[PDB]
């Protein structure tokens, strides 16, 4: 039971499924975007994200964001209402596909029903507090000839089309006074940058990769930002010492749990078990709340118990006979070990025969265009590029860059920024 | 000394052809 | 300066020490309820896909509620950095080598060099790792009639220099190694320089890695005990859980070092392999390009003549290239679980042994202290503690990682023997060492004998001593005996007038005791001992005994190789390759072997008394039949021959002559006849009943003589192949060994004259060793010159027609014979031929 609404991006604004919302990091200046919601909670606004860039970062220049991406640059995608429908659509596709199997409709479950708590650290055990941007973005309600009006919705998650580079798909939290609610136990609203049809390269013979298995990834991320168990804790960092060594961003066990597969055996078990004892003791901290919470000095309308009983739900703490919360260890643990380590990218390729990197580390290669993902010749919902009926299911040829020629374009390599070190004599 | 060497191979020759 | 362009990953990945926690060094309270915590994130997904009490039943809430009026948020902020940076290195690693393997795309007319400096200083020179000869063979510019055969050739030469495997011989101890990978990146320590092998017997794996990173090896943490004053049940309870607790400790501590190991170590081996990858593509992209641009230097007449399929070369070389690949594969995969195993577990070990010691007395003094609140039951529950911390935990890596790639390779490290060596000493540089890679502490003491051929002397004085400390973090013998011990003696003969004392008075020669127990190796006149020690002081032994009646021993005064081994159930003795005895050990209890080694003459011996040995291991598992023939034909080996007791041989040194097939027979120079006959040795003429044995030190003095100083000298000795004289002394001169010219039957006596030069005799023999098996025999071939094929004789005995008619007499001469030349080539060689001959220098080890 998830449905997938349908829509045009000229469809009218309704008020309902389709809203004019002023999404957190626009920071209440009245910039109104047209968001379309793909689900319950979970909107679509297909559009640039903007927030922190330069509206000149949107060019390749001869510089890079990411040294380890081969990064692509278009600034007219999705520049126009057509191409922001074809954004669209794709994404309806997407999220059918991976409604398809039920590995990934639990996913979607899941991070639905994952609601943020009514509040974060800031806010008082006794209360919910609503007015907070990591819980509520407002919409403006402005109908024909009657006057504009602001109202407040609670969110899941927001996913905006690329910012400047088109392959470099991400999974954003929100800070609020140098706190996050989303690593803390609370949870709160989760944006996502993403491309559908600018996908990855690599080999285990040279493949791409199933647009609905990138969205998946960053849809872990989403889940454990909405449980707020997004982890910080000690990160893999390179020794950076000498000219020979690689230099590359921290990486948070996180990732590598969230990859999956073996590559978890540099997370050592001291640090596996830190990681486990801070979110226990985060969780711990919300089932207080619970039994303490009176009131919701934001919202009158809040229920207090069947929000009790929804975040009850949620993170599956225990009742007893005069209504006091607890956490079951064992309810606890289940819940930890799914969240953290039942959704990663490795078991959701396995179970949807989608052919995927070998490791979190395999290489970046160069991205590749995807001629038309709504396309059922090249592209279905239920097999992806790796159709039987065109001869393509056998060894992820539908995935293979010799094979499948005709699903993809290749990226002059005069678009792409790539990092490159220059090792000099004297 | 060449003498030698002339009366020995001829004792040798007599040793093979026994 | 030249500017080298290279991606980021390429670089080798190292993380950094900050990326590990030391939460292991924090303090531990343990309690009556106290758990071992272990997180799996090895999930069963279909316990997900079916878990319903996931997926929630409770309904959302409308999304619906009042505005925001709080916009406070932080918002992130992205920048760009330049997409090239600029370092300024004059380093020579593995991105400079691989760059001097490369052309530029308007180049086509290149030519290799080995000289990695010219090669990046002109543009149509390319570097190649390969040898001299292939990168002559693959510069030679060749008529057109020869072309397609040195296409042929070149690519056949490319696909052996890929596939080359070995080392200068098995005697190192190294499994596999790909001896061209130091020239080809020039990664670690200058690698490229001086000689690979070498230094790689030397330092092992270490010496390829680009750097040695610093390990996280944290001091657990002291446990914290809870008293349960007057609680017997919970008490029992504590000690339980701070037993399961301790295992903990040891299994994060192991996974830290594999997390280590996979990030800052693998990692870099890993970056080697893709460049041997690259390198060996580069060289293959060189060898067709020099093959188009000379097939396209032909005109078309000639073009038309000559038959090559240019697919057909790639192919072969791509082939030769995937075949060079597995085997660089298996080389440093092997390289990384020996830095793993050798080099930084054992160092985790130690830190977890310390807190083993630590917490079994904080356990043993907690029980005192709750001796009252335990009465009885205390000292079975302080063997409980000392029992259960006495077996220690073995890594199993499969514990800590799935990936089929890393649990196959650690099975490969551990299915080869030569992994097994805990102990190796090896002569280097005046010194013994050990060369196992576990860093034993050898100190030899000014008493002992060394030279260069591995040999050392342990004598009566008190300062002949050899002491080895072993690395006490090394784990063998989990619950039963599984090693063994190799080396080769010399043991000299008895001294006839000393014969009693030599038979009845055994004398230490290597002891590892510690705490009274432990084993060692003796020696009983003719008797070789094993004995094990138990902690009980039960004691078993195992012994080689040779015979002392024998005309001509195998064994007396001769080197030969022993093995020792032990299982569960038996104690074993190899003699050159073969089991000889066997001793039920199943009443052995614990052995404690890791003490300290002591090599020495130790017991009421002769001043004289001394025994020579080389090549002393100790592996950590018990070797096979097999496995022990091996390493007895590995260590057998060289280019040298060897005499009668198994020492090089000589020339300029004066040697008896023996017989293989002849065994209790020797030369003499025929009275007043220039020929040799054939006399029965003397034997032993006292009346000791535990000797007999022939005399060895008569008939003729012979002395071997180089025939020519033509080629590079350097040494006086003796190898197969070698073109010598073979002469003796008669009264005051040197005398000669010569066949005449005209040799018409099949046998024929030799001719021993004065050093004489005459047309009508040979005097140049050729010395052979045609045996397959180790053998201290050689054989002496007569050829018509040094250039000749042909063959003329082998030198041997034969009976020869002497007098009478009715009844012949017959007489055995020192003779050349061609019938021996058809027998030697026959399969199996036969060790017993008379054409099988060892020389005897005196020998302090030998008097008779
Ligand atoms: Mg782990």
């Amino acid at each position: 039971p998830v449905t997938i609404n349908n829509f045009n991006y000229n469809d009218p604004i309704d008020n309902n499924n389709i809203i004019m919302m002023e999404p957190p990091f626009a920071r209440g200046t009245g910039r109104y975007y047209k968001a379309f919601k793909i689900t319950d909670r979970i909107w679509i606004i297909p559009e640039r994200y903007t927030f922190g860039y330069k509206p000149e970062d949107f060019n390749k220049s001869s510089g890079i964001f990411n040294r380890d991406v081969c990064e692509y640059y278009d600034p007219d995608y999705l520049n126009t209402n057509d191409k922001k429908n074809i954004f669209l659509q794709t994404m309806i596709k997407l999220f059918n596909r991976i409604k398809s199997k039920p590995l990934g409709e639990k996913l979607l479950e899941m991070i639905i029903n994952g609601i943020p708590y009514l509040g974060d650290r800031r806010v008082p055990l006794e209360e919910f507090n609503t007015n907070i941007a990591s819980v509520t973005v407002n919409k403006l309600i402005s109908n024909p000839g009657e006057v504009e009006r602001k109202k407040g919705i609670f969110a899941n998650l927001i996913i905006f089309g690329p910012g400047p580079v088109l392959n470099e798909n991400e999974t954003i939290d929100i800070g609020i006074q140098n706190h996050f609610a989303s690593r803390e136990g609370f949870g709160g609203i989760m944006q996502m940058k993403f491309c559908p049809e600018y996908v990855s390269v690599f080999n285990n013979r040279g493949y791409f990769s199933d647009p609905a298995l990138i969205l998946m990834h960053q849809l872990i991320y989403v889940l454990h930002g909405l449980y707020g168990i997004k982890v910080d804790d000690l990160p893999i960092v390179p020794n950076e010492k000498k000219f020979f060594m690689q230099s590359t961003d921290a990486i948070q066990a996180e990732e590598l749990y969230t990859f999956g597969g073996q590559d978890p055996s540099i997370i050592t078990p001291s640090t596996d078990k830190s990681i486990y004892d801070k979110v226990l003791q985060n969780f711990r901290g919300i089932v207080d709340r619970l039994n303490k919470v009176l009131v919701c000095i934001s919202d009158p309308n809040i229920n207090i118990n069947i929000y009790k009983n929804k975040f009850k739900d949620k993170y599956k703490f225990v009742e007893d006979s005069e209504g006091k919360y607890s956490i079951d260890v064992e309810s606890f643990d289940k819940l930890y070990k799914s969240l953290m380590f039942g959704f990663t990218e490795t078991n959701i390729a396995e179970n949807y025969k989608i052919k995927t990197r070998a490791s979190y580390f395999s290489d970046s290669l160069p991205p590749v265009k995807i001629k038309n993902l709504l396309d059922n010749e090249i592209y279905t919902i239920e097999e992806g590029f790796n159709i039987s009926d065109k001869d393509m299911e056998k060894e992820y040829r539908g995935q293979n860059k010799a094979i499948n020629k005709q699903a993809y374009e290749e990226i002059s390599k005069e678009h792409l920024a790539v990092y490159k070190i220059q090792m000099c004599k004297s | 000394q060449e003498d030698m060497f002339a009366k020995l191979k001829e004792k040798l020759f007599n040793e093979i052809n026994k």
